[PDB]
């Protein structure tokens, strides 16, 4: 046992970490009250430090849910979980950050940032040992990546021995509710680089094509995107709720997946995306789940992974998989496929297995599957996907179109050009690692 | 100077037009911008006056020092009786004054429909604007 | 016919010693040309470096333009650059109650002398003294509100002139006959420039002030009007390192604005159609000083430390593109 | 931010600005009584955005009343929902203001605002979060470009952090032959600019010519004009009224619209086009919903957006349809179309949609547009002030009123600029 919190920012932060929570209480059969059956208790030696106990055996999640506005909490203050979580850990204001992200980290943000840190606070105070922070938020939300930036700086002097983790938004078009998504996600993440480990970035388009033919769900919401997102998260954070054998602490992420320390941003891919629909389904071999890992189409940011060099490979498995069978299909990508490494680091790849039967929505699109996997390659090839924001936000900041929605609201014009050029340098940080 | 009196009469006061002219005020008299009475009644829309001036010896024609005719501020401001008025006495259509223009035109740009038909009859250009 | 850049870069400030910062800038002597961080370069019209005094600023590079006047071509100095910089103190716009002068007199202060003494210089001849009017007219622009420094206030008006120039309209024009007297309007003048305190510097500027000398002449075979303008810009600042709140925050917010507005001014000329001088009153006020029909130096302002490198790049990145705009100059 | 406090102000703004406030009141269920009896919980969602609630669960609109004149106030109290309104908000005077710009925004008026602010101040203190404000006036002269682009001025150092945006009516000579007209509006085209954050560009001449050569009706009143802009603010607003999640308040939508400070002027754009004798043609062509609002003969603003370059679009379907032809027909028109979207702004395009139409329609697009093409409608103006101002033709009436040239002068250079600025920007590259 040592803790681990999780703040969600801003609307996607919110919803996401909804879903996760709801796929959390499945996964250990606590119900959306608190309450768990005894059935499912055990002698003490309940590996849930995502969870905290109450007397009434209450279970109340270690989580810190925060918008700008309160729509979106008002409908996780009312639903069916306005039970699990205590009202203290949810924090809203009145006006948002109108998809500016210098309301969220410049002047809307500084007005609700201590009353967070000091709500934080209590989940922290009542952690014998602690970890850190699993941090969810959006790219291109002005709250999401610009108040998220002022907590991480801030988390990061506080609390700056402490690890933090975050699953980020990267913004599709197709869902698109803003057209300067490109400058909140170049600043948000400028500002943040230096005080995250690691960073699992999801593509709504890579999710939201997986929903359009995988589940065959063909305008697809936000309700499906966070179903499918909800699993991948589960995958990540399965070790750190079950006393597993890979990523044990927060740390060990950093550990096996980030060797240099900009370049903290891999590439999750995700097996059987199976529908609901199908009637009849031959379950997929470990072997099968295992290729479908190295397939484009299954991984959560777009890119192609062969014009890249691997510097780090984890594979995690859940449910019924046999640990002599992941090593006959690890052996045979390193024969039936080529799959290239930094010219200075260790071949390998981690595993973990879970044992446990994945849990899927019941009545949802996703199928019960009997062996998923979730591996967690960290590539130079994800660079591609920064070039094509890094390009969207050089188009407008020729122009400085927008900006000044920037500069009212707290900045400076030099800090976009700044925010800009570390872009320039991390994009030539992958250009060296590999070839 | 009476001259300068009936330049204010002819602005605004048909009575006191025709009392200061019978004490030998000048038809024709200028101001410094050298419009005539003849103009700043065919502007602000008096057509008796109009008339009274022109029984009475105004140069219909008389430009300012703007090279403004009585007809292309007249046609400006609307006042299409004043332009028929203004064109039985003699009053050139195709003139042109210091901007280039034409009483046409100042006719089309501001919508005078009724108008830029009588100006069209009597005389068009090309200089303006197809429509 | 062509716009003057200078850079000038300060000491290093008590706070930068004490709390470790080093110097990344590089000036060969008597060199124009300046080096930051090692790698990247640039060249100017002047670089005057940290022990530069006062007065080789004024010589080297605003005698000339002081000298133009008399001859009926209008002029500007502006100071540009982050806060703390020494924008202020290069000016010459601020005076401290109790130190003393003690020389190290700005710009504009230096250019009142200069001008009362090639006027009398001139007076003396044999064939019949040339009559002057020098007036002097001072403003501030504060959150996006042009106040007059020269006056019991409390509005203004921004208007273009006959020959197409921007006037200020109720702004008071008082006239002045010695050093004495115009020196005197210039300090109470700044005793009402909105001043306070930021983290990066005790006396920052919370707004842009303009003293403008207006200097007519009537002379044998003639009539020769000549303005001149000194700007003292607000530099840009950074939330987090001003620690500013409030009323000073939004200072801070108004200033930045308006600096943005003259960076995309400074790139349309040169950096084509448009130039954006009504995106702030600032770049209204500035719209001949940089259009053209003045004579216009920049004196870009500069920490030497790499406390403040990024600033100092951005800084110098604007400062060296602004070279290349074209003022276009006739005599009045 | 919750709620919006909207003033009408002049002849023309407390006409258009009733018909708003009585269409969306029909969307929302509001009977003339203001009690609820509408069948959806959809309508009574977000009704605090135009309405406050009262004692007995009553409905009145957050609507100031401003008119130098009475004479337009006292025929709405005699109108259908004059009843609602709250009467401490009907703010008239009785001066007048000639059809003059200065006679409203100094000489008459001046007198009247600071009581017109005074309820201004007493509606906004009971709002949890402010928007900002939206004001119903015409450009053309008078109470309400005088009176209106005074209010405008003085509500921005009272709220200057909330958001500013007017439904802005354009004069034509088409519509009324007043010679004195260009001159009110250079007056207020040079205050929009330089105080709102965004005005919708409800043009009368477009609104003619839709009304004579598209609806063939051959003497338009101002009813038929006005039925076209009712139906143009509802759309427009329709994203801030129901739940959704593209544009929906007025700060988000600013921040969508407005690339550059100056250039927050929008032409609106509506299918399908109808009348008032509502004969309902409708599936008559139904993805091409796409192809109408996009164009020419739709628009409610004289400018041809084939003249030029949009920058930020904003498409809002209402009705009952796929959400899923909407978003593959919508990429066709910015991708048979493509010199006419700007590039240095990708995805510049944002499709909303709601679930509820007016009646009368079982669907309905609008259509928010930043084009360059708006150029057009300032020329227009341009060159109608240009000739009255080179002969100096009826300007002592506003001399006379403390003024002066200059104003004048400066007017004309404001909206000149604000030409060429959109003239850049309509051919920039790479
Ligand atoms: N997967 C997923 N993406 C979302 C969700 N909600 C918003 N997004 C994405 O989030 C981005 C917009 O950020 P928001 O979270 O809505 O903005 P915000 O954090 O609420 O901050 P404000 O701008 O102040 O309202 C867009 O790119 C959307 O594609 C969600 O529930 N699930
Ligand atoms: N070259 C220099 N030599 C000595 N002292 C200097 C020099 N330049 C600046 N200073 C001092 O540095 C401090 C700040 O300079 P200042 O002239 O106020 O810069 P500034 O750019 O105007 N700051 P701000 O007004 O907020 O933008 C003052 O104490 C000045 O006396
Ligand atoms: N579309 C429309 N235009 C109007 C209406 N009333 C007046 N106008 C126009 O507005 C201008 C006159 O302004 P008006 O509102 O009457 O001035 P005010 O009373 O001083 O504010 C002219 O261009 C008219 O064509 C109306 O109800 N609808
Ligand atoms: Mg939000
Ligand atoms: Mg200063």
């Amino acid at each position: 046992m040592r803790e681990c919190i999780s703040i969600h920012v801003g609307q996607a932060g919110v919803q996401i970490g909804n879903a996760c929570w709801e796929l959390y209480c499945l996964e250990h059969g606590i119900q959306p009250d608190g309450q768990m059956p005894s059935d499912k208790t055990i002698g003490g030696g309940s590996f849930n430090t995502f969870f905290s106990e109450t007397g009434a055996g209450k279970h109340v999640p270690r989580a810190v849910f925060v918008d700008l506005e309160p729509t979106v909490i008002d409908e996780v203050r009312t639903g069916t979980y306005r039970q699990l979580f205590h009202p203290e850990q949810l924090i809203t204001g009145k006006e948002d950050a109108a998809n500016n992200y210098a309301r969220g980290h410049y002047t809307i943000g500084k007005e609700i940032i201590d009353l967070v840190l000091d709500r934080i606070r209590k989940l922290a105070d009542q952690c014998t040992g602690l970890q850190g922070f699993s941090v969810f938020h959006s790219f291109g939300g002005g709250t999401g990546s610009g108040f998220t930036s002022l907590l991480m700086e801030r988390l990061s002097v506080d609390y700056g021995k402490k690890s933090k983790l975050e699953f980020s938004i990267y913004p599709a078009p197709q869902v698109s509710t803003a057209v300067v998504e490109p400058y909140n996600s170049i600043l948000t993440t400028h500002t943040t680089l230096e005080h995250s480990d690691c960073a699992f970035m999801v593509d709504n388009e890579a999710i939201y094509d997986i929903c359009r033919r995988n589940l065959d769900i063909e305008r697809p919401t936000y309700t499906n995107l966070n179903r499918l997102i909800g699993q991948i998260v589960s995958s990540i954070t399965a070790s750190l709720r079950f006393d597993g054998a890979l990523n044990v602490d927060l740390t060990e992420f950093q550990t096996n997946l980030v060797p240099y320390p900009r370049a903290h941003f891999p590439l999750a891919t995700y097996a059987p995306v199976i529908s609901a629909e199908k009637a009849y389904h031959e379950q997929l071999s470990v072997a099968e789940i295992t290729n479908a890992c190295f397939e484009p189409a299954n991984q959560m940011v777009k890119c192609d992974p062969r014009h890249g060099k691997y510097m780090a490979c984890c594979l995690l498995y859940r449910g019924d998989v046999v640990p002599k069978d992941v090593n006959a299909a690890i052996a045979t990508i390193k024969t039936k496929r080529t799959i290239q490494f930094v010219d200075w680091c260790p071949t390998g790849f981690k595993v973990g297995i879970n044992y446990e039967p994945p849990t899927v929505v019941p009545g949802g699109d996703l199928a019960k599957v009997q062996r998923a996997v979730c591996m967690l390659s960290n590539t130079t090839a994800i660079a591609e996907a920064w070039a094509r924001l890094d390009h969207k936000f050089d188009l407008m900041y020729a122009k400085r179109a927008f900006v000044h929605w920037y500069v009212g609201e707290g900045m400076e014009e030099g800090e976009f050009s700044e925010a800009r050029e570390d872009m320039a340098a991390l994009e030539k940080d992958y250009e060296e690692v590999g070839v | 100077d009476l001259g300068k009196k009936l330049l204010e009469a002819a602005r605004a006061q048909d009575d006191e037009v025709r009392v200061l002219m019978a004490n030998g005020a000048d038809v024709n008299a200028t101001d410094a911008s050298g419009l005539t009475p003849l103009h700043l009644a065919a502007t602000y829309g008096h057509l008796e006056i109009v008339e009274v001036l022109l029984k009475h010896g105004a140069d219909v024609s008389a430009s300012d020092l703007m090279g403004s005719t009585p007809l292309h501020l007249a046609a400006l401001i609307g006042h299409l009786e004043i332009v028929e008025v203004l064109l039985k006495h003699g009053a050139d259509v195709n003139a042109v004054d210091t901007w280039g223009d034409t009483p046409l035109r100042l006719a089309a740009v501001m919508g005078h429909l009724k108008i830029v038909e009588a100006l069209l009859k009597h005389g068009a250009d090309v200089n303006a604007q197809d429509k | 016919t062509c716009v003057q850049v200078a850079l000038r870069i300060r000491p290093q400030g008590n706070r930068e010693k004490l709390e470790g910062s080093r110097v990344c800038t590089s000036v060969l002597p008597n060199d124009p040309q300046v080096t930051i961080g090692g790698d990247r370069s640039f060249t100017y019209d002047h670089v005057f470096d940290m022990p530069t005094l006062q007065y080789v600023v004024y010589e080297s590079c605003v005698e000339k333009l002081v000298d133009g006047l008399f001859d009926g071509y209008n002029a500007t100095v502006l100071a540009y650059g982050q806060t703390g910089s020494g924008k202020t103190h290069t000016m010459g716009t601020a005076f401290d109650a109790a130190v003393q002068k003690e020389e190290d007199l700005g710009v504009i202060p230096r250019a009142i002398q200069h001008t009362f003494r090639k006027i009398a210089e001139c007076k003396a001849q044999a064939i019949e003294e040339p009559a002057f009017e020098v007036s002097v007219q001072f403003v501030e622009l504060y959150n996006d509100d042009v106040l007059d420094l020269l006056s019991d206030d409390r509005s203004i008006r921004i208007h273009e002139d006959s020959r197409g120039e921007i006037v200020l309209h109720g702004v008071e024009q008082r006239s002045v006959f010695d050093m004495h007297g115009t020196m005197d309007i210039l300090k109470n003048g700044a005793l009402n420039r909105t001043v306070a305190a930021t983290n990066m510097n005790e006396q920052s500027s919370r707004s842009h002030a303009i003293f403008t000398l207006h200097l007519k002449q009537q002379r044998v075979a003639e009539m020769l009007c000549a303005k001149f303008h000194f700007v003292d810009l607000a530099g840009s600042e950074r939330m987090k390192r001003t620690g500013a709140t409030g009323d000073r925050a939004k200072e801070g917010i108004s200033i930045n604005v308006g600096l943005l507005a003259l960076g995309n001014v400074i790139a349309a000329l040169g950096g084509v159609s448009h130039v954006p001088y009504r995106d702030s009153k600032l770049t209204r006020l500035l719209q001949d000083s940089l259009g053209g029909n003045s004579r216009t130096l920049m004196i870009a302002c500069c920490s030497p430390s790499d406390s403040d490198f990024v600033e100092t790049l951005n800084t110098m990145k604007y400062a060296n593109r602004a070279k290349e705009i074209k003022n276009k100059v006739v005599a009045n | 931010m919750r709620e919006i406090v909207h003033i009408q102000a002049g002849q023309c703004g407390n006409q258009i600005g009733a018909k708003f406030w009585e269409v969306i009141s029909d969307e929302h269920g509001i009977d003339p009584t203001g009690s609820y009896h509408g069948d959806s919980d959809l309508q009574l969602e977000r009704i605090n955005v135009y309405y406050n609630e009262a004692a007995g669960n009553k409905y009145v609109p957050r609507a100031i009343l401003v008119d130098l004149e009475p004479g337009t106030m006292d025929s709405v109290r005699s109108g259908p929902f004059g009843q609602i309104f709250r009467p401490d908000n009907f703010v008239f005077g009785q001066s007048g203001a000639g059809n003059n710009w200065a006679k409203g925004h100094y000489t008459e008026g001046a007198e009247l605002v600071d009581s017109v602010l005074d309820v201004v101040r007493k509606e906004s203190e009971s709002c949890d979060c402010l928007q900002g404000f939206q004001l119903t006036h015409s450009l053309g002269g008078g109470t309400g470009s005088g009176m209106g682009t005074l209010l405008i001025s003085k509500i921005r150092e009272e709220y200057p952090d909330r958001i500013m945006n007017t439904f802005s009516v354009v004069p034509s000579p088409k519509v009324s032959d007043t010679v004195v007209e260009p001159y009110n509006a250079t007056l207020s085209v040079h205050q929009l600019v330089e105080n709102t954050d965004e005005t919708y560009c409800i043009d009368n001449e477009a609104l003619y010519d839709i009304c004579f050569r598209t609806l063939k009706l051959t003497t338009p009143t101002y009813g038929d004009l006005n039925h076209l802009v009712s139906a143009t603010m509802s759309g427009v607003t329709t994203c801030l009224r129901f739940p959704g999640q593209l544009n929906a308040d007025l700060r988000k939508l600013a921040v969508n619209m407005v690339p550059f400070p100056r250039l927050h002027f929008f032409m609106p754009g509506f299918a399908p086009l109808t009348s008032r004798g509502s004969q309902q043609y409708r599936a008559l062509t139904v993805p091409e919903l796409t192809q109408q609002m996009f164009d020419a003969k739709n628009m409610m603003a004289a400018c041809d957006p084939r003249h030029g370059r949009y920058l930020t679009v904003a498409a809002v379907f209402r009705g009952r349809m796929s959400m899923k032809e909407v978003d593959e027909q919508m990429l066709n028109v910015q991708n048979k179309n493509s010199s006419y979207f700007v590039e240095w702004i990708p995805n510049n395009v944002k499709t909303a949609v709601c679930d509820i139409p007016p009646r009368g329609l079982k669907m309905s697009a609008t259509f928010i547009g930043n084009s360059t093409a708006i150029q057009e409608l300032f020329k227009r103006i341009s060159e109608q002030f240009t000739a009255m101002f080179r002969r100096k033709a009826f300007l002592h009436w506003y001399t006379g009123e403390g003024m002066d040239e200059m104003e004048f002068t400066e007017a004309e250079s404001n909206m000149n600029d604000l030409v060429s600025e959109y003239q850049q920007y309509q051919d920039a590259t790479a």
